[PDB]
DNA sequence: CGTGCTGATTCCCTCCATTCGCTCTGCATAACTATCACTTTCTGGAACTCCATGGTCTCCTAGGTCGCCAGGCCTTTGCTTTGCAGCTTAGAACAGACTCTCTATGCTCCCTCCACCCTCTGTTTCTCCAGGTCCCACATGGGGAGG
DNA sequence: CCTCCCCATGTGGGACCTGGAGAAACAGAGGGTGGAGGGAGCATAGAGAGTCTGTTCTAAGCTGCAAAGCAAAGGCCTGGCGACCTAGGAGACCATGGAGTTCCAGAAAGTGATAGTTATGCAGAGCGAATGGAGGGAATCAGCACG
């Protein structure tokens, strides 16, 4: 109840920013692998924004896109 | 093998949207896929007949709205017409 | 004077109306009923003559077939008088209810 | 503005429709039940015919719309087009 | 077309039982549930229960369980409501309302209500009573205690009249309601907006949730113009 | 430009593109008017959501987390409009409604 | 009877007087052209039987 | 260049060319092979011949020489197969089959 | 200047004069016959279209029409209709 | 000993078999019946397991619905025992 | 090959108990066996026709589902 | 698969009536007419009548009306024949034959034939009898009186056996009949052609019309091998 | 002869242990999205013709009402007969496992057949007027009744 | 015996159905082209038929009896038969206005082709749902006792 709304909302702002800068899903996964050394496939990039996988797995990998979103704002 | 498509992920997304604690079985997913395919065939056949009656070679959202008014019973048809009109308005207003 | 027993005229009416083909309801009351019913869906509608005619043959055929099913339900209950329970049972088995 | 026209389906008309259906005896409460059943059938068929008419952007209900409505409800009618 | 005929007022001695008719017309009777709402000036509107004439399916509120009994008669298209063991706090107006079995649908058409005199989730409405001009903007909040999937309706009630359905599904307009009224919000936060005022809008406005099994009304806002 | 889909444009979960492809290749008309799959997908999503919500409510009243076809049958047969839509439809492993006629009971 | 003789003069001379002769003969007898045409048609029918 | 329409080449009276055009324009398939209208015209012609011959026999045992819809209804409803094909079909101005249940006769 | 309607009333009369030389037909019975031919055409053609769609084929052949006749028509009716269709196709693919 | 009066265990069986969803015919006799019925149309043909399962579900649902209509006919004839005439009347009104 | 006796008396009894039948006559079972045989022949003939059109020697669940459907007896849950 | 069971030989004294059953199995009983014919040494096969179990509709020959009545029992899937007032010329083999309600169809399957012993279109067959070797071609002519639109059938009958259908609709092969037999002709002239013979072709061949209301059989051609 | 308080059978609810179906996780891939050209297809607009309301007149036949009464429905009651409840024995189904072998699906070659297009033709559809035939009322003849 | 009225009948003429003589206009059919859908081989995984064994589990058969269906009888009550009145339906004849069809323009838009990119189907681990077993507690039902 309380967890899902946060993740579902956060998926909307990050995709809106993602579209504006013209990147791709593969490009975002490419940047995440460069930054934290934990590469993510393009499939998981889409599965995040469409909410395919577990709400537990939303909790685990959420801050990495949180770090990317704020860092993509600066560059 | 040969990649046969279904509506399982779509019905599961709808289920987790309307009941974010409730799962589903494989058999109930088969029932839901059969339901979606059957209603698709009914609405598409009624819209095809509606286009054929009026000497039209295209199926638009007006044909789909009239077909939904034909197959579905009263409040079911009213809410489905509201949902379809809302979706077409949102799709037109946003590319 | 001279009087016929009950069921004798009623059997000759069955033999008369089953060999005839035309409509059994008067045309103008059925047309007025059709226009009254259709005015609740769309105002200022205007039917063709053949539309009301087709509606009358469809309604009369449906009512006649329901009357055969009603008669079968009445005979199953060891009766010869059809009753509203027979109509309800026939419409229940037919899927109309 | 028409009102109370189901009473125009008279008791002798229902008796004739029962005689064609093979009915020998008719109870007194049959007629109101038959009027209700005929009314429900008529609103179903007329509602589908009016939907078919409004899709065609017409103000005139044609016989072909009635034929499509009857075909839709599984009561296909021969001899009026189609 | 659609109307729900209800009886006159009742002057009942306590300890007895009272029957309430809800004769219906203008629609297919079996396809719509009939809900019963009690209205007192101290607790506001309270949802009692509903009867489904398709399968005669009952569902009651927990505080009205056993005290209220709903029955249906499909031959005369009537819904009967039984109150037994009348406590002195039963002097209230009882409305029966039509509501479809669809979850999106609401209590759309209401009865006139019978005045009987004996001889969960909580909606918080922020303005209890407010004053507006002839052309001002009115905004009413209906903050919910729990989460509902946009299953909220907005009703307008005149003094000594039945409530009128304004908004269903928290955004959709009812049949015949003008586009001046506009609902918004979802989840736990909802709002009703009156765009421009008339002299008709002097009324009490309520919000009802039907996303969970006990249906709860709001406290209501009194809106009077000039 | 990042290739956003048509379902997210319409705010739906059911696929607009797959419904467009099935309408195109399903031999229904010469052309498909490109707002018709949006309407179709919305109607299918609404019907799926209504059936799934009633089935989940039936499973919750049956104190079960998962939906089995019995819950779908209990959801469909208890609703007049849903039973009218699927009158000639058999649901596998769904059973029947509990219904004993009143004459058959004792006394 | 005189008009009858004037009409029956043309049995074996003009089997089909047609409109051109009919309009000319009708003014002589003071009768409508339709009456003359109907009379000649009936005469042809009687001759056929 | 010449004669020989496709009905005369197949020995039929129902139009093979019109049936091919209706199969092409009826939105049934992407392609239509040129044996399907021949088969289809032959089946329609056989069914028309069977119903028309039975209705002509029904008119002949009525001291009549013209088929009315009563004769078509008498032809269709007196046959097991034919009634089965056209069992959910209403014939306008056809009436019903003359039958009385045996328990209604007096004795 | 109004457009022309088309029907089977010319061919049905030819079949009638084959099977019954001294027998006329009313206009209402011709309307029943036209509705019958149209109804059977739509039934067989839709059935054959479904048969081609189930097998992932893109063309309707005489095999699909034969199977649709077998599925739709009852026993001896289907047997004689298959006989007529086979004889006509054999006669057509010989000239 | 203890013995239930007639109609009590029958009503218990009605409640029990209306509460459950499992199939009521054993699978092997229905499979043999399906194979022998299909022998008259094809001389040597195989069957998927799902095909026989779908046939069993459809046949049991058809028989349960026909028994519902049969019970309605028996009650309309002022009886609580179903007879073959009730089955024949129900299949006549259904159009079978 | 017989095998209509494999639809035993308590199986028809269970199918009637699911239908709400309280008392069953002794002549019900043979009538029910004939009814089930007629229905099974009607469905299986169309299923075998659908199988033979596909040039197959195996009746699949899809053929049974299409056959059922064509009789107005649409079955969900098998594809 | 399709069987037409019958009874044994019935010795009957003149004056009383006799019953013959035609218990049928292997097909849907109501969808096919059951037709009765009789066979005598004096005049060969002749059609008596038929009974359609779908509506129990009878049709008799003009010379057998009153002499023979036909009834049906749908529950036992049986067709019963009554012959009343058996005269001296009634010792005959009585056959029942399935025939579909389609006009093209013929008496495809026959019963065994009950031997009863008592104490119009003219069919012209030019060869009464003929002899043939083991491999030549035989042609049998069945010129008829009136016009029949290809509604002719060819039957083969072994001695003391039921007739076997060979040709229906004057050209089509029956079920199980090899391609040696070939029917030809239309209108009034018809013919049956045997391509190469076997030892099993020693039989009596008949042609039957069913274009008119009284069905008439042929005079019969006897074919004897070597 | 009317409940009544033991006793028995069944049904519902609780607490462990899988375990097997579900959710979730990763990868290839094809299909869905963007963008550009281009060919339909609908959406106003104006003309039109045509057809379905809508009313009037007559008459005359079917509908509404009333009397009346006979037979058909309803209820009662006894009698039989026929399913149901229960117990015991056995035989048939269900489950797990291994063979095979024959089938269904996939890949390639390629080829034949079917779609596209132009042309010309025979076929199909819609009225329109002359002619033949049927009914119908009017003038004429002859018979019957009255003075 | 003379005269007036009424019935049977011949017949001229108006109306209805048909057939011919056109009448023309959509469209079926032939022939050339090419490309792609699907036959025809050719291989092969896999799954369905077959057999086998083992263990319960349910069905078949028989007995006792209660209660359901059935048939005879009487009451009554209601639906059919018949007659008198009368009013509304049916058929025809108009007037009309507003409705549905048609042609022209073209702006919108749906299709096709190509690139790409992404989200979706498929294969496989982790796990929490639930299913059965043991146990307890209550709902319900149906046969002797006291009054």
């Amino acid at each position: 109840k309380a967890l899902q709304k946060e993740l579902e909302q956060f998926a909307k702002l990050l995709k809106q920013k993602r579209i504006t800068l013209g990147y791709t899903q593969a490009d975002v996964g490419l940047t995440l692998g460069v930054l934290f050394g934990k590469v993510f496939s393009q499939t998981t990039i889409c599965r995040f924004e469409a909410l395919q996988l577990s709400f537990k797995n939303m909790c685990k990998l959420r801050p990495l896109l949180q770090k990317w979103v704020e860092e993509a704002d600066n560059n | 093998r040969s990649r046969k498509e279904s509506y399982s992920i779509y019905v599961y997304k709808v289920l987790k949207q309307v009941h974010p604690d409730t799962g589903i079985s494989s058999k109930a997913m088969g029932i839901m896929n059969s339901f979606v395919n059957d209603i698709f065939e009914r609405i598409a056949g009624e819209a095809s007949r509606l286009a054929h009656y009026n000497k039209r070679s295209t199926i638009t959202s007006r044909e789909i709205q009239t077909a939904v008014r034909l197959l579905l019973p009263g409040e079911l048809a009213k809410h489905a017409v509201s949902e379809g009109t809302k979706a077409v308005t949102k799709y037109t207003s946003s590319k | 004077p001279h009087r016929y027993r009950p069921g004798t005229v009623a059997l000759r009416e069955i033999r008369r109306y089953q060999k005839s083909t035309e409509l059994l309801i008067r045309k103008l009351p059925f047309q007025r009923l059709v226009r009254e019913i259709a005015q609740d869906f769309k105002t200022d509608l205007r039917f063709q003559s053949s539309a009301v005619m087709a509606l009358q043959e469809a309604c009369e055929a449906y009512l006649v077939g329901l009357f055969e099913d009603t008669n079968l339900c009445a005979i199953h209950a060891k009766r010869v008088t059809i009753m509203p329970k027979d109509i309800q049972l026939a419409r229940r088995i037919r899927g109309e209810r | 503005v028409l009102r109370d026209n189901i009473q125009g389906i008279t008791k002798p008309a229902i008796r004739r429709l029962a005689r064609r259906g093979g009915v020998k005896r008719i109870s007194g409460l049959i007629y109101e039940e038959t009027r209700g059943v005929l009314k429900v059938f008529l609103e179903n068929v007329i509602r589908d015919a009016v939907t078919y008419t409004e899709h065609a952007k017409r103000k005139t209900v044609t016989a072909m719309d009635v034929v499509y409505a009857l075909k839709r409800q599984g009561r296909t009618l021969y001899g009026f087009g189609g | 077309e659609v109307q729900l005929q209800q009886s006159g007022p009742e002057l009942v001695e306590p300890g007895t039982s009272v029957k309430m008719p809800c004769k219906a017309s203008g629609y297919t009777f079996t396809s719509y549930t009939i809900q019963w709402v009690k209205q007192t000036p101290r607790q506001g509107l309270e949802w009692i229960g509903y009867i489904y004439p398709y399968n005669a399916g009952t569902k009651y509120n927990e505080k009205f369980k056993g005290k209220a009994t709903l029955t249906s008669d499909k031959s005369s298209s009537t819904v009967y409501m039984e109150l037994s063991s009348l406590t002195s706090e039963d002097s209230a107006v009882y409305y029966c309302a039509r509501k479809s079995s669809r979850l999106r649908s609401t209590l759309d058409y209401w009865g006139q209500g019978t005045s009987v005199t004996v001889s969960d989730i909580k909606m918080t409405q922020s303005p209890s009573s407010m004053h507006a001009s002839l052309g001002e903007r009115v905004t009413i909040t209906c903050k919910a205690s729990q989460d509902i999937r946009s299953y909220l309706s907005w009703y307008q009630q005149k003094p000594w009249k039945s409530p009128k359905t304004l908004i269903y599904y928290a955004t959709s307009l009812a049949d015949g309601v003008p586009s001046r009224f506009s609902g918004s919000g979802s989840g736990q936060d909802f709002s009703l907006t009156i765009n421009n005022l008339e002299s008709d809008d002097t009324a009490t406005y309520y919000c009802l949730q039907h996303g969970e099994s006990p249906y709860t009304f709001g406290s209501g806002t009194k809106l009077e113009i000039k | 430009a990042k290739a956003k889909s048509r379902s997210s444009r319409a705010g739906l979960q059911f696929p607009v593109g797959r419904v467009h492809r099935l309408l195109r290749k399903g031999n229904y008309a010469e052309r498909v008017g490109a707002g018709a799959p949006v309407y179709m997908a919305a109607v299918l999503e609404y019907l799926t959501a209504e059936i799934l919500e009633l089935a989940g409510n039936a499973a919750r009243d049956n104190k079960k987390t998962r939906i089995i076809p019995r819950h779908l049958q209990l959801a469909i047969r208890n609703d007049e409009e849903l039973n009218k839509l699927l009158g000639k439809v058999t649901i596998a492993q769904g059973g029947v409604l509990p219904n004993i006629q009143a004459v058959l009971l004792p006394k | 009877n005189r008009v009858r003789g004037n009409l029956e003069n043309l049995f074996l001379q003009c089997p089909k007087p047609t409109l051109q002769q009919i309009s000319h003969i009708a003014q002589q007898l003071g009768l409508e052209k339709d009456v003359v045409r109907v009379w000649f048609c009936n005469r042809r029918q009687k001759g056929k039987r």
